[PDB]
RNA sequence: GAUUGACAUUCUUGAUUUUGUGGGUGGUGGUGCAU
């Protein structure tokens, strides 16, 4: 048995609200029992300010396999829960900033949160939440290129066209692989889904923000294909621009 | 009645609010006093001693092996263009119409760009302008000082012998003033104080000299002036 | 040896680096339209 003061702990901890936090609940790290002491623990109840500095304690003793333990299993759908009952969908602010202080540790924050994110239940509200939480603050670079590969080889939803829309007005300085990744988007939605889907305004404005200045690595045949690409694609809002980044882009 | 029922419910809930906190935190001071250490009890009793994620692993080193970059910064029109070249214009401008109203140590150049005659200076200079700008980590001083080493350059430069190549000399000349004052744009406060030192100097030197101290550099000197 | 967790000084995290040079404003927004 464990040595059972977390009755107290978790009385305290589902409405917390301001102080200092139990030693034992801070060394929680350098014990070998910790996914099997909150097990009986059970906070399926929860303060937002615990959650903050949880989470801040999470992400100093956080690795794939440690993220695997906590965030993938209750504190991502506590997340989801908290979306879902939020009648106005009012992410809080604590719940933000616990984000903001858990997107520190870049070794397996992909299975940590993005790779459980487009399991269900992720509608283009949510991703639209979710993007903006990615966009305001700071991020791994070479991680948000190998984030734009495996996102864009995932299957199609609107809900990824916007993370990944939200990650290209990142406006980054891209490698040959997304470079050819985005090629081969073009070369993924053909008559692809060009007859099995249509792409409206979001889609529209999603390739062209990648095409304001994501050219510069882009020679006469990918300039070929992306002109009979908005030759498909025409709408009211192509021709000056994509014709103008046409003109303005090099090899 | 109403200012009573505002007080006494805010004051009651208040009150609650500090109750339940100082309760949450003798909770946390008790069971930190009788679970910190010992927990040592049960420390020992009851102990615990990736295709996807590597294929992102591979993509993030393979993009740190081999990458490229994005041109630059923003897409907008050459209408937005003009339209922000107006913009400041006319902020230049009536601010001027309102102030109307109202690498080189000095001999370091010499030294070291003394081997050819004209053309191959403002290659020099500009070599040293891109040895320090673009790894310009901590480039202050040096960037400063060799403004004021440009400066004072031209000075011993504008008088020597203009009987060799004249128009080698002009367009060498000319190309030195234009890159001076396309680089001092962003550096005024470096070059000024030593254009007001090369003021108090030449002041020295009429100050002894009745007129031959007035070198021909000076006319250039406060046409340069007068440009930037 | 960068930064992370600090058992008040001394060890359990590892490039998220760190510093400059620059620079994008920052969207959990209200208001007709089909709901």
């Amino acid at each position: 048995k464990v040595i059972k003061a977390y009755t107290t702990v978790g009385s305290i901890l589902k409405t917390w609200t301001h102080g200092k936090l139990p030693k034992l609940f801070k060394v929680i790290p350098s014990l070998r029992n910790w996914q099997d002491v909150i097990y009986v623990t059970n906070p399926e109840e929860w303060s937002p300010h615990v959650v903050y500095e949880a989470t801040k304690l999470f992400v100093s003793n956080l690795t794939a396999k440690e993220s695997q333990k906590f965030i993938n299993l209750i504190l991502l759908e506590r997340f989801r829960d908290n979306i879902e009952t939020s009648e106005d969908h009012s992410l809080n602010y604590h719940i933000y900033r616990a984000v903001k202080k858990s997107l520190y540790k870049p070794s397996a924050f992909f299975k940590g949160f993005l790779f459980p994110l487009v399991e269900t239940g992720c509608n283009v509200r949510e991703a639209t939440i979710a993007g903006s939480v990615l966009a305001k603050v700071s991020v791994p670079a070479l991680h948000s290129s190998a984030a734009l590969s495996y996102l864009l080889r995932l299957p199609f939803s609107p809900p990824t066209t916007v993370f990944i829309k939200i990650l290209l007005d990142k406006k980054y300085a891209l490698p040959y692989q997304t470079v050819d990744d985005c090629v081969y988007y073009f070369m993924r939605f053909r008559i692809g889904e060009d007859a099995t889907r249509v792409l409206p305004v979001i889609w529209h404005k999603a390739f062209l923000t990648f095409a304001q200045r994501y050219k510069n690595d882009i020679t006469q045949d990918q300039r070929d294909f992306l002109l009979e690409t908005v030759r498909q694609r025409g709408h009211k809002d192509i021709g000056p621009e994509i014709r103008r980044e046409l003109l303005a882009g090099a090899s | 009645k109403k200012t009573k029922a505002e007080v006494m419910k805010e004051v009651i809930a208040k009150s609650k609010f500090y109750k339940q906190e100082r309760q949450k935190a003798q909770g946390i001071m008790e069971d930190q006093i009788d679970n910190l250490d010992d927990n040592f009890e049960d420390v020992m009793s009851e102990l615990m001693m990736t295709d996807l994620d590597k294929e992102y692993d591979i993509k993030v080193k393979e993009l740190q092996l081999d990458k490229r970059a994005a041109p630059s910064d923003r897409t907008k029109t050459e209408e937005e263009k003009n339209a922000e070249a107006e913009e400041k214009k006319r902020e230049l401008e009536q601010q001027r119409l309102d102030r109307m109203n109202g690498r080189t140590h000095d001999a370091l150049l010499d030294q070291v760009k003394k081997l050819d005659l004209d053309d191959h200076p403002k290659i020099v200079k500009n070599i040293i302008k891109a040895y320090q700008p673009k790894l310009a980590e901590g480039n202050k001083e040096k960037l400063g000082k060799f403004t004021a080493v440009l400066l004072r350059h031209i000075i011993f430069l504008s008088n020597q012998n203009y009987l060799k190549n004249v128009q080698s000399f002009k367009r060498t000349q000319n190309a030195l003033i234009s890159i001076l004052k396309s680089l001092s744009e962003k550096y005024n406060r470096e070059l000024s104080e030593e254009c007001r030192d090369y003021i108090n100097e030449m002041q020295a030197r009429y100050k002894k000299n009745h007129f031959d101290a007035l070198s021909n550099g000076d006319l250039v000197f406060f046409s340069i002036i007068g440009i930037l």
